[PDB]
């Protein structure tokens, strides 16, 4: 079978999370499940494994009594809860499956894996972003082409999708990745190649989409009168 | 922690490349089996081989797993176009009372020829000055590989505060582009004469300046 | 009086309207006095220069526009009237002048650095020839050591 897991989630250092692990099909209520975590910068760690048919918890000694697991038998899914978030929680969890066998070794194995929940936690929570339109200068243009774009500054959280004239123009477009600011913000940019003969006939509008915050700000670009 | 994996391993496309997993005598030399997983950067890891004796379905025979006493070895024949991932050594640890993974080895050669970078410098607009901040953008495009250092100067002293660099990404024409931001305020934005970016790519240094006044 | 103007980082009348010098300027400029050949009695006005320009120009760009620069808000249609002046102007070269207004032959030698192998560059220099001592040499086929 296949196990599908939810998308990215953002929480706070001292709140509770809610991640779900559902399985499409069967063989979920008969075999033990587990949770595997991968973090960029170190190795993979295993917090604990839970039997769904018996409902018995089995954690590791490296993790204290802070997290909890519950399993559901009717709709065949499992829930993740973690309270009092910390600075190293910014990683991705995986919903694994345990299959036993017989032999001299008898080691725990994870044949089936989920998709992943990228949970990132920091300060500088979600707030209304601001857009700054940019226009090329007279000295910045030498040939028959010009560069113009829109800037998204002080936005939260990832990810964001931008469009040019609601997808009307897609040739020469480029998207830049975000970066971890010192205060906890992000920044991206998007510039496109525009010929110099079309700076006064038709207009370009930048669309910003922020589905966690449900904001859509339309901005107009205007050429500078001085240079 | 208890398992130490090589950071990386060098090889050639057509020769045999091997890796070794070394731990303690209570987890892998104890008698427990080991499992090797492939960590592709972008997809969830899957199962490759368990117990070093049975081949799972969908896994090619080119992967070989062996147990030389207290150490485990993985051998591959031929470097194809999907080994750009991480190899981990996982086994049951009795002292930790659970499964612990290894460190991870990177199998990736640079393979990046040179190119000619181009930089664009854009001064902030008029509406950005009233936001009580000054975001200095500095865009570099059409360069390869994506390893460019960023330096900021104000014609009298280097700037070591507010310097950021973003990770370049592949373009449509198999190129790379990156942008640099600097966080200032319009209080001293107009006081200085000019601002610039200084970058270096294999000894090629280009300088572009703007005049706020 | 304009040889001091050929430098990066200043604004004037010739260095911004005829040939701009960028900040990343690895050029190598040579000028000297040859006033006995490029000047003559009676007024040598063969060479011209541009004095008026609408705006600035990118470095390493040549401006050959002979259009009459307009100062006012009304068109002139190419007349020597009001609010219109011809941007190109004559020189005042004379062999009987002093030192700050003589014709100087100024040239700039700049270098290009791209992703190409070396084409025009200095070859290996001819060092001094020594004999009757145990020295190391290599004449195109061997690194031989001996007298």
């Amino acid at each position: 079978v296949q196990l599908v897991e939810s998308g990215a989630e953002v929480k706070k250092p001292g709140s509770s999370v809610k991640v779900s692990c559902k399985a499409s099909g069967g063989t979920f209520s008969s075999y033990a499940i587990s949770w595997v975590r991968q973090a960029p910068g170190q190795g993979l760690e295993w917090m604990g494994g839970i039997i769904p048919i018996l409902g018995i918890a089995n954690y590791a000694q490296k993790f204290q009594g802070r997290v909890t697991i519950t399993a559901d038998k009717s709709t065949s899914t499992a829930y993740m809860e973690l309270s009092s978030l910390r600075s190293e929680d910014t990683a991705v969890y995986y919903c694994a499956r345990e299959n036993g066998y017989s032999g001299y070794g008898a080691a725990a194995n994870f044949d089936l894996w989920g998709r992943g929940t990228l949970v990132t936690v920091s300060s500088a929570s979600t707030k209304g972003p601001s857009v700054f339109p940019l226009a090329p200068s007279s000295k910045s243009t030498s040939g028959g082409t010009a560069a113009l774009g829109c800037l998204v500054k002080d936005y939260f959280p990832e990810p964001v999708t931008v469009s040019w004239n609601s997808g009307a123009l897609t040739s020469g477009v480029h998207t830049f990745p975000a970066v971890l600011q010192s205060s906890g913000l992000y920044s991206l940019s998007s510039v496109v190649t525009v010929p110099s003969s079309s700076l006064g006939t038709q207009t370009y509008i930048c669309n910003v989409n922020h589905k966690p915050s449900n904001t859509k700000v339309d901005k107009k670009v205007e050429p500078k009168s001085c240079d | 922690s208890v398992l130490t994996q090589p950071p990386s391993v060098s090889g050639a496309p057509g020769q045999r490349v091997t890796i070794s997993c070394t731990g303690s005598s209570s987890n892998i030399g104890a008698g427990y089996d080991v499992h090797w997983y492939q960590q592709l950067p972008g997809t969830a890891p899957k199962l490759l081989i368990y117990g070093n004796s049975n081949r799972p379905s969908g896994v090619p025979d080119r992967f070989s797993g062996s147990k030389s006493g207290t150490s485990a070895s993985l051998a591959i024949t031929g470097l194809q176009a999907e080994d750009e991932a991480d190899y981990y050594c996982q086994s049951y640890d009795s002292s930790l009372s659970g499964s612990v993974f290894g460190g991870g080895t990177k199998l990736t050669v640079l393979g990046q020829p040179k190119a000619a970078p181009s930089v664009t410098l854009f001064p902030p607009s008029s509406e950005e000055l009233q936001a009580n901040k000054a975001t200095l953008v500095c865009l570099i495009s059409d360069f390869y590989p994506g390893a460019v250092t960023v330096a900021w100067k104000a014609d009298s002293s280097p700037v070591k505060a507010g310097v950021e660099t973003t990770t370049p990404s592949k373009q449509s024409n198999n190129k790379y582009a990156a942008s640099s931001y600097l966080s200032l305020t319009p209080e001293q934005w107009k006081s200085h004469r000019s601002y610039s970016c200084q970058v270096t790519h294999e000894g090629s240094t280009v300088e572009k300046t703007v005049a706020p006044t | 009086d304009e040889v001091r103007q050929i430098a990066p980082g200043q604004t004037g009348k010739i260095a911004d309207y005829n040939y701009k010098l960028p900040d990343d300027f690895t050029g190598c400029v040579i000028a000297w006095n040859s006033n006995n050949l490029d000047s003559k009695v009676g007024g040598n006005y063969n060479y011209l220069y541009r004095l008026f320009r609408k705006s600035n120009l990118k470095p390493f760009e040549r401006d050959i526009s002979t259009e009459i620069y307009q100062a006012g808000s009304t068109p002139c249609n190419g007349v020597e009237g009001f609010n219109c002046y011809f941007p190109l102007q004559s020189y005042g070269f004379q062999p009987t002048n002093g030192v700050g207004y003589q014709p100087y032959r100024v040239v700039v030698l700049s270098f290009e650095l791209l992703h190409a192998p070396a084409t025009v560059c200095g070859p290996k220099k001819s060092t001094n020839l020594v004999k009757n001592k145990c020295v190391n040499f290599n004449f195109n086929g061997l690194t031989g050591t001996g007298v």
